[PDB]
């Protein structure tokens, strides 16, 4: 099982970027996908999660009203639409996957995920 | 013309209990001895019928229902029981006259770090009728506010993973269950013993 991220890179503040994370290889099931980020010398932090079934989304307070998580089941791909980019959004972004089904969506903010992508740099300039 | 009980008991993968599988058995010779003589089973309860007297009765259909639950839930696969499994996942009738067979599947259904692939229904508006099956994923309204298919406060996903790690206590280990039901209709009784 591989998580392959793409998109992101350089964008001036106020602009919009989209990250993609494609799941390849045989999977039995997917419960949820998530995005995390790590700024240099800071701890990796939760950004957003989406339940594979039904597509309900859960967001870190820092990105509410700015970022949208979405998923295409047929393409086994999760997306992060990063609008109104701020300098504070500069980080390596990681997608994550779990087969753990919680009744409680907010659990995906703190659940330890099973599978991780390589990470994709997002850099927000003046 | 042997009844294909092997396909059910020896299946590589079993259903989640919310999504329990049924095999219809018909038009075949049933060797019940292979089951009742086995050392493989921890539960083998038959209600008003013995696998021994099954060998000289014929039925129109036999049903083999199969799924995974945790060890301490096997007691819920019995007539007149309550709990999350009997109430929301798999329900036997009060007058059940078939067999419940179970065995520890920790070797197949657990993995280091946890197997989460087996689910159960945690929430439902009402209890299942006997042999009812619910595979819906409607967001569950726990409060007075409608959910409109959106999770949040008092608005839950109705399914939940079992966490099967091989180091779990036996009560929290996975068990494979097969429920045998015996049906006599007006139509020909074609499932017979040897
Ligand atoms: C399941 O397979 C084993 C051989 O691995 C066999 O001994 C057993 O009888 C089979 N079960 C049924 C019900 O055929």
């Amino acid at each position: 099982v591989q998580l392959v991220e793409s998109g992101g890179g350089l964008m001036q503040a106020g602009g919009s970027l989209r990250l993609s994370c494609a799941v390849s290889g045989r999977t039995f099931s997917t419960a949820a996908m998530g995005w995390f980020r790590q700024a240099p010398g800071k701890e990796r932090e939760f950004v957003a999660a989406i339940r594979w079934s039904g597509g309900s989304a859960y967001y870190a307070d820092s990105v509410k009203g700015r970022f949208t998580i979405s998923r295409d089941k047929a393409k086994n791909t999760v997306y992060l639409q990063m609008n109104s980019l701020k300098y504070e959004d500069t980080a390596v972004y990681y997608c994550a996957r779990t087969e753990y089904v919680s009744y409680l969506l907010s659990d995906y903010a703190t659940w330890p995920y099973d599978y991780w992508g390589q990470g994709t740099q997002v850099t927000v300039s003046s | 013309n042997l009844c294909p009980f092997g396909e059910v008991f020896n299946a590589t993968r079993f259903a989640s209990v919310y999504a329990w599988n049924r095999k219809r058995i018909s038009n075949c010779v049933a060797d019940y001895s292979v089951l009742y003589n086995s050392a493989s089973f921890s539960t083998f309860k038959c209600y008003g019928v013995s696998p021994t007297k099954l060998n000289d009765l014929c039925f129109t259909n036999v049903y083999a229902d199969s799924f995974v639950i945790r060890g301490d839930e096997v007691r819920q696969i019995a007539p007149g029981q309550t709990g999350k499994i009997a109430d929301y996942n798999y329900k036997l009738p009060d007058d059940f006259t078939g067999c419940v067979i179970a065995w520890n599947s920790n070797n197949l259904d657990s993995k280091v770090g946890g197997n989460y692939n087996y689910l159960y229904r945690l929430f439902r508006k009402s209890n299942l009728k006997p042999f009812e099956r619910d595979i819906s994923t409607e967001i569950y309204q726990a409060g007075s506010t409608p959910c409109n298919g959106v999770e949040g406060f008092n608005c839950y996903f109705p399914l939940q993973s079992y966490g099967f790690q091989p180091t779990n206590g036996v009560g929290y280990q996975p068990y494979r269950v097969v429920v045998l039901s015996f049906e006599l209709l007006h139509a020909p009784a074609t499932v017979c013993g040897p």
